[PDB]
């Protein structure tokens, strides 16, 4: 009855996007000259964390950044001069994410206590605690100075109102735990990747799902938009990175090699979007060519697996965090 | 004998510099335990760089051409290097004993500042028994051969009273020996006690390693340094009994021990991968 | 500009002084993870002795236990966080063999936890709860273990066993249940981590000394293996 | 939840799609246009590098 139309509807979508694919992305970009060999060297090394690092976020000024560690601290650094600015002790030692407000006046936090905490940096004390999730938080991003979107392990995402501490809207439709999210440049749409090897596109204003992408075969760990805003890249623990297109409603290219079998922890783009930086469980990082799917460089120097990655808004440096309680700046 | 002596110098120098540069270059090998290894490697490197070449030149040429002050300086640095190298093994043994016997308080007891204080105390005690009694002429013997040797400029063989030959020998060798024996016996007893428990609990579902490790560690050190520190007392207690050739041979056998420490104390997999990287 | 750098450096030194003070506390405390298979009297043995946390001290040593109750998922993704704990405490009701079964599910969960890719150097302290009513229902003839575990028919009580005036039947059942876990423990263990099973009841009052001794053994064995003596 | 899945499937089934040949060209054009100001792509002199 009802399930009968699901098989017909699913096949209709598959055949609808099968005719659209007239040429692959790699076929068009055969005549582009290769980017060549890219070599980067460590410029800074930040020390002071007593345990492994799980999260990191750059500042809008491209000068200050924040990090989180399992020992129960939330340290704000000064990358130019390598001087600690703040150190916020956490009530709960298990922290999985952190965020930095665009205006630079607030910092978010969350983890295994199912609570999101917002701290006031220009007064440091807890400003608000958001409750209502029934699972551990995985990611959080600041829409504005008064609203924030979060994802958790109860297969739902929510949009909060910081002033009142109430959920404005809730996004449902996933089956597995939601692992990451990323906001669009215009802050009107966002994507999320969950453990059922699926990624969906949501509408913030209307609170409805738009499209679904199911090109993976394992739990998705990271996601990030293209700088243009019409594409995004994901990374799962099957040693593959894939590029998806919003307008074509299908994937365009995959990034994998036969000499790597570990998982992928984080992905990030560059200022122009030609380079794709992905962190791995092989204790190092890899640099890809977005339009060619070939390696261009290797970032090595971490003693344990890399868990965090970020690129400044102005694109001068790359910051990587790992489980050896160290942070490095690459340029 | 030049080929054999040259190879000994190269082996000691090459081995210790590799260990030193591996700890400094890599941040994953910087541990409180590794500071003692660094101090021991520095002592062995200084020994191999300074003592061995000049002794080899003296043996081969059969004359001393560097004067009378440099011979005293060479003897003083010899005693300083020998004393400071044996006393670090005692510190390593005590550290392992504290780590194994008292596991809960080991992290609190040992700190980097305490390790630095211990290392400088060891080096100060080593320097207070070599340069001070030798440069102040408190160790010189009193007979015709010794006084003629002291007067002569090209002959500066080793002659010593009974008091110095007893005190320096005791401080350099005998106090560390009993401490090492006691702590290693207790460590072996703990290892056997913990090995019996696994057999008692889950034995049917399935002490050579500890015996081999402790045997190697104690045997190399004892077989390297015991005969010399026995004949050192013997040749003073009883006169005209120990020939100079035997004394020099046993001293050089003791010197050889400086090239074996990197093998014994740096066989960890982290050290192996560090050496592979370099 | 010149005064700004000096003022900024003043705050860094003050922060670094506090970090050193807090590092002594972090390294002197032991973290424990408490896992339960469901039912099994997990809360009873905790009260007598989001995420819930508790702290206790014995013989001037600080222990800090963790219990997760806000994440009720068949697949555990948060298990990666607890890869640096001293030990894991597993609580199972040994008397739930007939009830629909629970013992096989607990064994499967133990097998999944033991062979995890991230918990490859962590030992497990096993508590076999609810012994008195297990003995009562074994004495009662209304139930038989062989009707649910066919391997029990060809099992004999070990000669190297320590019965508590105890019926040989309940002793045989107890050792069979314990050996079911011990087989999985020894199947894949390579010396990096062991298992410490205990028989626990409701009236027990020494469940904390057992944890203390097991943690001491874990640390001592780790050091012995590190120094190539084991 | 049988009706909810079909209703959501029908909502996202009727959308306008463009060929891959246009999306790839758009991405290529954006990259070619903005590759000039990409500090990670081409090294910058140490005079204007704040991290050196
Ligand atoms: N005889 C005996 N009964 C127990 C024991 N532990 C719990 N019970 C019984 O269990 C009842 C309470 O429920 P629990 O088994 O403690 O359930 P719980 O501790 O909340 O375990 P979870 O629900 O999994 O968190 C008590 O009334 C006891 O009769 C035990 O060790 N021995
Ligand atoms: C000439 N060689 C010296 C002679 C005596 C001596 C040595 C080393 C340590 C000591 O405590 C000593 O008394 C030898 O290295």
């Amino acid at each position: 009855q009802l399930r009968q139309e699901a098989e017909q509807l699913k096949n209709q979508i598959r055949d609808a996007r099968k005719a659209c694919a007239d040429a692959t992305l790699s076929q068009i970009t055969n005549n582009i000259d290769p980017v060549g060999r890219i070599q980067m060297r460590t410029r800074r090394t930040l020390r002071g964390h007593l345990a492994k690092i799980y999260a990191m976020h750059w500042g809008t000024d491209s000068r200050l950044l924040v990090s989180a560690s399992q020992d129960g601290k939330l340290i704000i650094w000064d990358s130019y001069t390598t001087n600690k600015v703040h150190a916020i002790p956490l009530r709960s030692s298990w922290v999985m994410t952190c965020a930095y407000a665009p205006s630079g006046n607030y910092v978010a936090c969350g983890g295994l206590d199912n609570i999101c905490s917002i701290y006031n940096l220009k007064t440091v004390r807890v400003s608000r605690e958001l409750a209502g999730h029934t699972g551990y938080l995985s990611c959080c991003r600041f829409l504005d100075d008064n609203q924030i979107v979060t994802s958790s392990g109860d297969t739902t995402c929510a949009l909060w109102d910081i002033e009142t501490g109430q959920q404005t809207t809730t996004f449902t439709g996933h089956t597995g735990d939601v692992m990451s999210l990323s906001l669009a440049p215009d802050t009107r749409l966002f994507v999320s990747g969950a453990c059922d090897a699926s990624a969906k596109l949501w509408d913030v204003r209307e609170g409805m799902c738009r499209q679904t992408f199911t090109g993976h075969e394992s739990d998705i760990n990271a996601i990030c938009f293209f700088p243009n805003g019409n594409a995004f890249a994901t990374g799962s623990d099957d040693a593959t990175c894939r590029l998806f297109d919003l307008r074509a409603d299908q994937e365009l290219m995959t990034y994998s090699h036969d000499n790597i079998i570990c998982g992928i922890t984080s992905v990030s783009f560059s200022k122009s979007g030609r380079l794709l930086l992905a962190g791995y469980d092989d204790f190092n990082c890899n640099v890809w060519d977005a339009l060619k799917a070939d390696r261009a460089g290797v970032l090595a120097g971490h003693d344990n697996r890399v868990s965090c990655l970020g690129v400044t808004d102005d694109g001068m440096a790359v910051a990587t965090g790992s489980w050896d309680s160290f942070l490095k700046i690459w340029n | 004998m030049g080929i054999v002596m040259s190879l000994i110098v190269l082996a000691i120098v090459f081995g210790n510099v590799l260990v030193i540069t591996a700890i400094a270059k890599f941040e994953r090998l910087q541990t409180v335990t590794n500071y003692f290894i660094t101090s021991l490697a520095c002592a062995d490197l200084v020994m191999g760089l300074a003592v061995v070449p000049f002794g080899a030149a003296h043996i081969l040429t059969k004359t001393w051409t560097f004067g009378n002050f440099w011979c005293e300086f060479w003897t003083s640095i010899d005693v300083l290097c020998v004393t400071a190298s044996i006393e670090t093994l005692c510190v390593i043994a005590v550290d392992r004993y504290f780590a194994i016997t008292s596991p809960f308080k080991y992290q609190s007891l040992l700190t980097k500042n305490k390790a630095r204080v211990i290392i400088l105390m060891v080096w100060i005690v080593s320097g207070l028994t070599s340069f001070l009694p030798i440069q102040m002429h408190w160790y010189r013997a009193t007979h015709q051969e010794a006084i003629n040797c002291y007067a002569e400029e090209t002959c500066c063989d080793f002659f010593t009273n009974q008091a110095y030959a007893i005190a320096s020998s005791i401080v350099s060798f005998y106090v560390p020996l009993v401490i090492m024996v006691f702590v290693y016996s207790r460590v072996f007893q703990e290892a056997k006690r913990q090995l019996q428990k696994i057999d008692k609990s889950e034995g049917r579902f399935h002490e050579h390693k500890a015996l081999k490790t402790l045997g190697i560690i104690m045997g190399t050190f004892t077989l390297c340094w015991l005969p010399f520190f026995i004949v050192n007392i013997v040749h003073v207690i009883q006169d005209n009994l120990i020939r100079k050739e035997v004394y020099i041979l046993l001293n050089w056998i003791g010197y050889v021990n400086s090239g074996f420490n990197p093998l014994i104390y740096c066989r960890s997999p982290d050290f192996r991968i560090a050496f592979q990287e370099l | 500009q010149r005064n700004e750098e000096k003022a900024q450096r003043e705050a860094n030194k003050k922060i670094e002084k506090q970090l050193q003070k807090d590092k002594q506390v972090y390294r002197a405390t032991h973290r424990l993870l408490l896992l339960g298979a469901g039912e099994s009297g997990k809360s009873t043995i905790v009260k007598q002795m989001g995420i819930f946390e508790t702290k206790f001290q014995v013989d001037k040593v600080n222990f800090h236990m963790f219990d997760v109750g806000g994440q009720r998922d068949e697949r555990r993704k948060w298990i990666q966080c607890f890869n640096d704990v001293t030990a894991i405490i597993f609580v199972v009701a040994s008397s739930s063999y007939n009830m629909v079964n629970r013992l096989q599910e607990a064994l499967n969960l133990f097998k999944s936890i033991w062979n995890n890719r991230w918990l490859r150097t962590i030992s497990v302290i096993l508590f076999l709860n609810k012994q008195d009513l297990l003995a009562e229902k074994v004495l009662a003839g209304k139930s038989k273990i062989e009707d649910y575990f066919p391997e029990f028919a060809r099992y004999t009580t070990p000669e190297d066993a320590t019965p508590e005036g105890e019926d040989p039947r309940v002793t045989r059942a107890k050792y069979f249940i314990r050996d079911e876990f011990l087989r999985i423990s020894t199947a894949s263990g390579d010396g990096r981590h062991y298992c410490y099973p205990h028989f626990t009841c409701a009236v027990d009052t020494e469940n904390i000394r057992r944890v203390f001794n097991d943690c001491r053994d874990i640390i001592q064995r780790m050091h012995l293996r590190q120094y190539e003596l084991l | 939840q049988a009706r909810k899945l079909v209703e959501q499937l029908k909502m996202e089934a009727n959308i306008d799609r463009i060929k891959v040949s246009k999306a790839a060209a758009d991405l290529m054009a954006y990259c070619e246009a903005h590759a000039k100001e990409d500090p990670l792509l081409t090294p910058v002199p140490a005079s204007e590098n704040p991290f050196r």
